[PDB]
RNA sequence: AAGCAGUAAAUGUGGAGCCGUAGCGAAAGCGAGUCUGAAUAGGGCGUUUAGUAUUUGGUCGUAGACCCGAAACCAGGUGAU
RNA sequence: GAGGGUAGCGGAGAAAUUCCAAUCGAACCUGGAGAUAGCUGGUUCUCUCCGAAAUAGCUUUAGGGCUAGCCUCAAGUGAUGAUUAUUGGAGGUAGAGCACUGUUUGGACGAGCGAAUUCAGACAAACUCCGAAUGCCAAUUAAUUUAACUUGGGAGUCAGAACAUGGGUGAUAAGGUCCGUGUUCGAAAGGGAAACAGCCCAGACCACCAGCUAAGGUCCCAAAAU
RNA sequence: GCUGGAAGGUUAAGAGGAGUGGUUAGGCGAAGCUACGAAUCGAAGCCCCAGUAAACGGCGGCCGUAACUAUAACGG
RNA sequence: UGAUAUUGAAAUUCGGCUUUCUAACCCGCACCACUUAUCGUGGUGGGAGACAGUGUCAGGCGGGCAGUUUGACUGGGGCGGUCGCCUCCUAAAAGGUAACGGAGGCGCUCAAAGGUUCCCUCAGAAUGGUUGGAAAUCAUUCAUAGAGUGUAAAGGCAUAAGGGAGCUUGACUGCGAGACCUACAAGUCGAGCAGGGUCGAAAGACGGACUUAGUGAUCCGGUGGUUCCGCAUGGAAGGGCCAUCGCUCAACGGAUAAAAGCUACCCCGGGGAUAACAGGCUUAUCUCCCCCAAGAGUUCACAUCGACGGGGAGGUUUGGCACCUCGAUGUCGGCUCAUCGCAUCCUGGGGCUGUAGUCGGUCCCAAGGGUUGGGCUGUUCGCCCAUUAAAGCGGUA
RNA sequence: CUGGUGACUAUAGCAAGGAGGUCACACCUGUUCCCAUGCCGAACACAGAAGUUAAGCUCCUUAGCGACGAUGGUAGUCCAACUUACGUUCCGCUAGAGUAGAACGUUCCAG
């Protein structure tokens, strides 16, 4: 209440809408993959029980905010344009 | 038994905004006025509504320009 | 006596404008050469 | 957390769930970058990025909400000694 | 006189807002119910440190509320605060003046001759050829000083008063009223002005049967020079 | 305001189903199913036409002028 | 008041208002039985009849009844006036700053009155003229801008911002370092960069108009365009985004899509924050005294009277202010009992006279004591009748 | 003691009278040639034997009107004491007056 003057929210207009088919992903940067053995196979079923991903909302997406430091084979739903650039540069190969 | 007066408009804050010998930036307002009571000098521009602003960084200088006329200029600091 | 007028392109992409108009002084639609953002070139308008 | 076993003990089990580790956009989406834009040309918000659980104190919100006090309104009943 | 009838979103009225169990412009009892009250009143032990406001903007607003401005407590960033000397600038008030716009006294010269010619003398918040004293903005210039700023937690305040001074208003009336500037009261005891919140001097941590001063004073009440 | 009247104007549900869309068996697109529609037919009432004041209500102003010489019986 | 259900026949008729018939339905109509009661049921006659009555839907009338609204500022409140924006003065040479203080304007306009390039320069014109109540037009010199600048005013402009002549649409798209203003929301200026262009030989100028008023959140609805979403899937229906529109919402930061009066029949909560009576400050007005002396008075300003103008006292009149009292300070005129001031009505003592006497005029000193009874109006006042040595004027809530 | 082009508050102006040239500025006699007038080859630009210092233009003289003006007083005024209008201490007008003043002058072309 502003004592009679129009409130700020009444003065401002509404914006946007919501999507019913909103899909979200659990991001995992290239920094959280420095604990597994060299050449190991990383799968969402493992990341959810190893301690990296607490809740897989609608899939695991791998980003590239950092260096891998190991040669692994990763299995995920989506890969960043820079996540695969550095995963295939340290050896191994990714897959969807 | 009534008054015919009682109207007035909001006051505009005219006059100088920076002092002589002071350092300013490239887009600092220096003088707000109606018309041209002070003319621009070196590295100074006159706005649409007769506002005087600088164009470079330097010291401000209020000097005289002819008999009964004033200007403002800006010189780079060395 | 003045009115609001909107200028559309001539048989191309429509990038409109808004100006004023006097009915008596100009009793017919006017034409001008303005910028067409979509076409990226000068083009004649009307209305 | 509920539940289960326990002295109405407050322990042991229970990992659905919640917050954090990554933002940006109305959205599709992209991602240490993203939005706007013909154009990383410029600008906006981020890359500053430690958190989380319990609890003492201060203040706010929903409940009468620091205490006492109206002129009235509505509902169902009692009255022509 | 006795026995009966009409009941409150209703009855009765030879009509007065008249009566319905000693207050009827709408009876009484219980419940919703701790109705609502931007309005009054009240609100319980002790010390220590700091310490306001009575203003602006908006308001179905004017004795209410909200943000800003002044207070306090923490965590931070570092001369970025204040006064003075000096060198610079912006800005037309006091005074003055008649060169512009007006108003206006006394003469002289024939274009119809006291104000769009000339010689003298005056006037102005909305006249200015001129123009201070102060105040204001600056210079990581100099000396003396102690602040200032940012983030977060909690507030109160929106009824002000007199005196001096620059003005409007009124009548160059008011302990009148509305603005600029400083002080005091408000929230400040002590001494002086006989008594006397606002005037003059001066800011109470506590105790003493010590000394020097301020305003104002020294014949008696009554401390100090008949 | 009340009473009577009808020439026409205007006006609801309802009836009426032109015509325009979304779907697809085979830029078009027949059917079926669907979301909406127009011409026209629909009464009182109100605008209109009369009557009623012991119905509600209302019943003028400025000049000049004698056989009534101040006045104004009369006229504008 | 219409449509439709209850609700069926026959004929007239330029998917039908109307004469027409019994069978539904209706009858506080008659005679019978239950039953020596006519409330009710049933049966037989008569009347009426697909109307009426009843249900749903629709239109109109409807203070008979009900729920509510009816602004604020304000030298108390009403009535009058005012409410947003622009310019000037008050405003005390930075900026800012009040009053129901002193003056005006705005709710537009222009397709050239915009941009650009080149040129130009105004009022008034001591005189000459086809001589028309000196000023239309033309001619030559004085000409410090006294002219103009769409529209109020104030700052600016003859290096033009004023006038004319040529081509033009920059009155462009995507933005934008840094500043002014500022509680918020808003408002104002802006170099520079990329994409298009216009004018100019070229530098270069151009993101409307010499500058400052010509305007209004959001929510909801309409019209275009489009990257986007669209409930199981493919479409669609509906949403989002960009451009744009519709408000004297003028009480102009806009309560709701939709709103006026009376109370002497009145009620509650508050205020001396705010009126009516008395107190207080003030003295415009009021009452009573003075200064100047032009003139009235035969001559003679001053016996006495005193134009024009000027200076004071008093706190009894009508007001100004709003400082004490609204959990309460009772009015006007009397009656009864008084007190006190002196600006003296009577009585006492004195000047001067325009003082013969008897009677007066005016002024000074004097407050001891006195200072009537009735008629008319609620009164104060005021008039009247008859008297008196005299029938004084003021204060005390 | 020249022309061109800039810097500076008319102390640089306005007047009044005087002197000077055919090397330079001007005046000057022409409209076929590019271009130009809302009468005027008037201006603008042009095609260019002569004709002349009468004016434009200059260096020289004169303080008449304008312009620049200290010293000393006066008004006003910050601060502080009295008290309301008077003292004291800093600043310091306007007007008027003695007066300056008939320009100073960089680069530059050729003399
Ligand atoms: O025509 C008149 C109008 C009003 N008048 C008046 C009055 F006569 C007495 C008082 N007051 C108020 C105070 C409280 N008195 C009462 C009495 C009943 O309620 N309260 O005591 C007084 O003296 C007042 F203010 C007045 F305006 C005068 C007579």
């Amino acid at each position: 209440f502003e004592g009679g003057q129009l409130p700020l929210f009444r003065r401002l207009p509404k914006r946007g809408f919501t999507n019913i088919n909103r899909k979200e992903y659990a991001i995992v940067n290239l920094d959280q993959l420095n604990k597994f053995e060299d050449g190991t196979e990383v799968t969402p079923a493992l990341l959810v029980e190893s301690g990296v991903v607490k809740n897989e909302k609608s899939g695991i997406k791998i980003l590239g905010n950092g260096s891998l430091d190991k040669k692994l084979t990763v299995k995920a739903h989506k890969f960043s344009a820079s996540a695969a650039e550095a995963i295939d540069a340290k050896g191994g190969a990714h897959e969807v | 038994s009534s008054t015919k007066n009682g109207r007035d408009s909001e006051s505009k804050r005219l006059g100088a905004k920076r002092a002589d010998g002071q350092f300013v930036t490239g887009g600092s307002i220096l003088y707000r006025q109606r018309g041209t009571k002070i003319y621009p000098g070196e590295n100074v521009g006159r706005g649409g509504d007769d506002t005087l602003f600088a164009k470079i960084d330097g010291v401000v200088k209020f000097e005289r320009k002819g008999r009964d006329k004033k200007q403002v200029s800006v010189y780079a600091v060395a | 006596m003045r009115v609001n007028v909107t200028l559309a392109c001539t048989e191309c992409g429509d990038r409109n404008y808004i100006t004023t108009k006097n009915k008596r002084n100009n009793p017919e639609r006017v034409e001008m050469k303005k910028f067409c953002s979509r076409e990226n070139k000068q083009t004649l308008h009307r209305e």
